């Protein structure tokens, strides 16, 4: 994302960019 | 000329020890590339030197050619080109 966050902002015309979360879905047998 | 400029014989004056790097980041700028080739009579520092500006040279190429070969968004060539040295320069 910060490969993202550079690349993008800079040519469309200070910023932190913070951990991103990790969501995560799963279609197999549930418990 | 008439031009302003600061005094900057005073400002050494009175703070040389910041001078000294602020003189250094200037001449590191601004430096002639050698006349010179590297030979086996030249000092070790020098080779070490070399081979240290060699290195970072070769990393900063590798570095924008994996994320060229990424292709991260397949998308201006010259503001492309500058936030990419951008992005290389402070990974």
């Amino acid at each position: 994302a910060k490969r993202i966050s550079i690349l993008s902002r800079a040519q469309s015309a200070l910023n932190s960019l913070p951990t991103f979360q990790l969501i995560l879905n799963s279609n197999a047998n549930q418990i | 000329q008439g031009t302003q400029a600061d005094d900057l014989v005073s400002a050494i004056q009175q703070n040389a020890n910041h001078f000294t790097e602020l003189f250094c980041r200037a001449i590191d700028n601004n430096m002639p590339l050698p006349t010179k080739e590297i030979d086996y009579k030249d000092d070790v520092l020098d080779v070490i030197l070399n081979q240290r500006r060699l290195r970072n040279e070769r990393m900063l190429s590798d570095r924008t050619n994996e994320i060229r070969s990424e292709n991260l968004m397949d998308t201006p060539p010259s503001s492309m080109n500058d936030a990419l040295r951008e992005v290389v320069e402070d990974e």
